[PDB]
C-alpha cells in the first residue's frame, strides 16, 4: 500500500546525525543517504579518494521508519549541516517524501521548521573495499583517541600509529600510549597517517564510548564506531607514507 | 631527576605565566624546589614562580641545576590534553602526563609595601580591561577605607566586601603603572582561582601574588611610573 | 539629567541593537523620558526607542529638553564593560556623559559629548493591513535559525496565519506561526506578502534581552514594523523598508 507520503522517517537524536554529517561535509560536497527496508546507508569516498566514510543506521534506531521503496536522498552536505543546525536540544527531525524529486525535512518543535528540498542525483563512484585483513585491532577510549590525535596534531601532520601486542601508540616523530579495552594481534605494526584527514572526522568520536582502530604496515587506517542502537560508522584512511 | 606535581592543570597555568614574552625559559632546580623567573626587556614586569619541594608529591635530584628549554610545543600539547599528574625527567627533558579517565599515557620529549589588599583574578581582570579601554596608564591610590583606580576618564573604588576580601592600609599611598604591564600580569593569573594578593606603596613596585590550589606561588612585580 | 537603570545588561542590549544600525545618535531627554531615533546610513531602517521616566529606577531632568549626542561605538565600548547584576547611572552636563556601574564594585566612565544633527523622520503613521503579537523569544529563535539560510526573508499572511520563508532555487524554508499552534498571541488582517533584508531583521533578535513580547506589522510593499515592548510602557520600534517584488 503506497501512501501520499511514501517515505517517512522520524529521528529523535539529531546530535548523532549532526556529528555524522559534520564529518561528511569535510570529505565531500554531495552525498547520498539510501533509506532501505532495514537501515539507512551512506558511503562516501572523499574528493581526493584518500579516505572513505561508511554509515549504517538500523531502522530500530528510529522513532518512525516507513520505507518500502528504497529511497535515495542526494544532498549538498554543507546545506544539510545548516538544516540540522536549526534543531534545538532533543527536537526530532522528520525526513519525508511524496515523490522522488523532492524531500521534506521538518525540524519538529512547537512550530515546525519545514524545508522543502530538491532531491539531487549524485554520480556513483568506484568504492574501495573497507574490510581488509589488518595486522592489528586495538579498541580504546574514543575521548582518548580524540585527545591523542589533537595532542599529536599540534606538532605534526604525520600521525604515526604504532601497534604492539600490549600497546597502541599515537606519536609525533610526543607519544601517547594505550586504556586498551581489547586488542587483536597478528604482527607488530607501524604506519603514518595525515592529521588533516583525521581532524576531518573527530566529531565521530562523539558517537560511541570506544573506537576500534585497525591498521598495519602499508595498510590503511580503519576507525570503527559501534553505536548504542546497532548503528555503525566506519572510516578508512590511506597511509601518508 | 624525578619531579611529580599533583595537578597537570596547575603546572599548565605556571608554564603559561612564565612565558608571555618568549617561549624560552630557565627552570631552576635546587634543594628547596623549583624556581623560575622572567623579566621584560625594559624590566618593568617581572614574572616569578616558586614551587617549594613540600608541595610536590615527589622530588629528587642529584645536584642543584638549571635547565633552559623551549616550552612552545608542550604548551599546545597540554592545551589539548586536558585531571592528571605530571613527571619530568641526555639531550634534555622528558614529561609524563597520565589521564586516569581515558587511561592515555602521554610523553613529551624536549631538547616593603605600605598598602595591601586581597581579591581574585576575576575582579583584577575587570579592572585591567576597564583601564585599557580608556588609557595606557593606571593610577592606584588610597581614599579613606577604599582603593581608588584611575585611568584615561575612568574611576573605580574597591572596598571590603565590595569586593575586597582583605584591606590593610597603614600609610596613605599612590603609584602609577603601565596599563599593559598590569594587563599582562593579570593575564598571568589565568587558571589560578585562588584569592589574589595585591600590594603597593608611594611610587613603589606593585606586587601581585597568588598560590596555586595544590601549592606554589605565581608572583608579578611591576615597576612604578616616575 | 540623571537616570538609574537597574537592569544595566538589558539596557546594554538595547544600545547594542541601536549600534547595529546607527553610527551616531542623540538621547533626547525630557520629563516624560529618553528618546533615541535615527535612520541607518543605507536608509532602509528607521528606529525609534522610547524609555519613559518610570522605566528608570530614579529619573531627573535639569531642563525642558536636553540633547545628548554620542558615537555608538564609544558608548557600546563602555557598555561592553557591564557586569551581570550591575546597576547603571547615566549622568550628564554641557560637556560630558558619565556612565556609572554599580554591583561587585563602583566604576565610572566619562564620555565627551559630540554634536549630532537630528534625523528628519520618515512617514511612520502607516496603515498596516496585517498586525500580530507574539513572544519576543519566539520571534528571536525563529529569526536566528533562518538568518544563516539566505539574505532575504519573505513574510506572508494567509487567513491570519503568519509565514516566514527563505526561498532558494533548490530549497525553501518555511515557518508557520498562528494563534492555533500557540506561537502568536494575536493575529489579524489581510493576506499580504513582502520580502525584507535578513541581516537588518537578524540584528533585532538581541532585543529578547529587554523585551518579553512584541508586535509585528506589515503589508504588501509596506515597511515591516517591529515593536518590541519594554518595561513600563517602553518600546523599541524598528521599521525595515520592503524589497522589490
Amino acid at each position: 500500500n503506497i501512501r501520499l507520503i511514501n517515505m517517512k522517517v522520524v529521528y529523535d537524536d539529531v546530535r548523532v546525525l549532526k556529528d555524522i554529517i559534520q564529518a561528511l561535509a569535510r570529505l565531500v560536497d554531495e552525498a547520498v543517504l539510501k533509506f532501505k527496508q532495514d537501515s539507512v546507508e551512506l558511503v562516501a569516498l572523499d574528493r581526493a579518494h584518500i579516505s572513505l566514510i561508511s554509515v549504517n543506521l538500523p531502522r530500530e534506531m528510529f522513532k518512525e521508519y516507513d520505507v518500502n521503496d528504497e529511497f535515495k536522498f542526494g544532498f549538498n552536505t554543507q546545506y544539510l549541516m545548516k538544516i540540522l543546525k536549526v534543531a534545538k536540544r532533543k527536537e526530532a527531525i522528520e525526513i519525508a517524501s511524496e515523490s522522488p524529486d523532492s524531500v521534506i525535512i521538518n525540524i519538529i518543535g512547537s512550530t515546525n521548521r519545514e524545508f522543502n528540498v530538491r532531491n539531487l542525483e549524485v554520480s556513483e563512484q568506484e568504492i574501495p573495499e573497507i574490510n581488509l585483513q589488518f595486522d592489528i585491532s586495538a579498541t580504546i577510549s574514543s575521548d582518548g583517541f580524540k585527545s591523542a590525535i589533537s595532542e599529536v596534531s599540534t606538532v605534526t601532520d604525520n600521525v604515526v600509529v604504532e601497534g604492539h601486542e600490549d600497546r597502541i601508540l599515537i606519536k609525533a616523530e610526543v607519544e601517547v600510549e594505550f586504556g586498551l579495552q581489547d586488542l587483536e594481534f597478528s604482527k607488530e605494526s607501524k604506519n603514518s597517517y595525515s592529521a588533516e584527514y583525521l581532524d576531518d572526522v573527530l566529531s565521530l568520536t562523539k558517537l560511541s564510548d570506544y573506537v576500534k582502530i585497525s591498521f598495519g604496515n602499508q595498510k590503511p587506517l580503519q576507525l570503527f564506531f559501534n553505536m548504542e542502537g546497532g548503528g555503525k560508522v566506519t572510516y578508512l584512511l590511506a597511509p601518508k607514507v | 631527576f624525578k619531579i611529580v606535581y599533583p595537578n597537570a592543570k596547575d603546572f599548565f597555568s605556571f608554564i603559561n605565566s612564565i612565558t608571555n614574552v618568549t617561549d624560552s625559559i630557565i627552570l631552576n632546580f635546587t634543594e628547596d624546589g623549583i624556581f623560575s623567573r622572567h623579566l621584560t626587556e625594559d624590566k618593568v614586569l617581572m614574572a616569578i614562580m616558586r614551587i617549594p619541594k613540600d608541595v610536590l608529591s615527589e622530588y629528587s635530584i642529584d645536584s642543584p641545576t638549571s635547565v633552559k628549554l623551549d616550552v612552545s610545543s608542550v604548551k599546545k600539547i597540554l592545551s589539548k590534553a586536558s585531571k592528571a599528574t605530571i613527571e619530568l625527567t641526555d639531550s634534555g627533558l622528558k614529561i609524563i602526563i597520565r589521564d586516569e579517565k581515558s587511561g592515555a599515557k602521554s610523553t613529551i620529549y624536549i631538547k616593603n609595601l605600605a598598602v595591601n589588599f586581597t581579591t581574585d583574578e576575576s575582579v583584577l581582570n575587570v579592572i585591567a580591561a576597564d583601564v585599557t579601554l580608556v588609557g595606557e596608564e593606571m593610577r592606584i591610590s588610597t581614599e579613606e577605607d577604599k582603593i581608588k583606580i584611575e585611568a584615561g576618564r575612568y574611576v573605580a573604588f574597591l572596598m571590603k566586601d565590595k569586593p575586597l576580601k582583605e584591606l590593610s592600609i597603614d600609610t596613605s599611598a599612590s603609584s602609577s603603572y603601565s596599563a599593559e604591564m598590569f594587563k599582562d600580569a593579570v593575564k598571568g593569573l589565568r587558571g589560578f582561582s585562588a584569592p589574589t594578593m595585591v600590594s603597593f606603596g608611594e611610587n613603589l613596585p606593585m606586587k601581585i601574588d597568588v598560590e596555586a590550589v595544590s601549592g606554589g606561588h605565581m608572583i608579578f612585580w611591576i615597576a612604578p611610573r616616575l | 539629567m540623571k537616570a538609574k537603570v537597574i537592569d544595566a545588561v538589558s539596557f546594554s542590549y538595547i544600545l547594542r541593537t541601536v549600534g547595529d544600525f546607527l553610527s551616531e545618535a542623540n538621547f533626547i531627554v525630557t520629563k516624560e523620558g529618553i528618546r533615541v531615533s535615527g535612520i541607518d546610513p543605507s536608509r532602509v531602517v528607521f528606529l525609534d526607542i522610547f524609555l519613559p521616566s518610570s522605566y528608570f529606577e530614579g529619573f531627573e531632568v535639569s531642563q525642558e529638553k536636553e540633547i545628548i549626542g554620542f558615537k555608538l561605538e564609544d558608548v557600546n565600548d563602555i557598555l561592553k564593560r557591564v557586569l551581570k547584576d550591575d546597576t547603571l547611572i547615566l549622568s550628564s552636563n554641557e560637556s560630558k556623559l558619565t556612565l556609572t556601574f554599580d554591583g561587585e564594585f563602583t566604576r565610572s566612565f566619562e564620555l565627551p559629548l559630540i554634536q549630532v544633527e537630528s534625523t528628519q523622520p520618515p512617514s511612520v503613521n502607516l496603515e498596516f493591513p496585517f498586525k500580530a503579537q507574539l513572544l519576543t523569544i519566539t520571534f528571536a529563535d525563529i529569526i536566528d535559525e533562518l538568518s544563516d539560510l539566505g539574505e532575504v526573508l519573505n513574510i506572508h499572511s494567509k487567513e491570519n496565519k503568519l509565514y516566514f520563508e527563505v526561498i532558494g532555487d533548490l530549497s525553501t524554508a518555511k515557518v508557520e506561526l498562528s494563534t492555533d499552534n500557540g506561537t502568536l498571541l494575536e493575529a489579524s488582517g489581510a493576506d499580504v506578502s513582502s520580502s525584507y533584508g535578513m541581516e537588518y531583521v537578524a540584528n533585532t533578535t538581541k532585543m529578547r534581552r529587554a523585551s518579553d513580547s512584541m508586535e509585528l506589522y506589515f503589508g504588501s510593499q509596506i515597511p515591516l514594523k517591529l515593536r518590541f515592548k519594554l518595561p513600563q510602557e517602553g518600546y523599541g520600534d524598528f521599521y525595515i523598508a520592503p524589497r522589490a517584488d
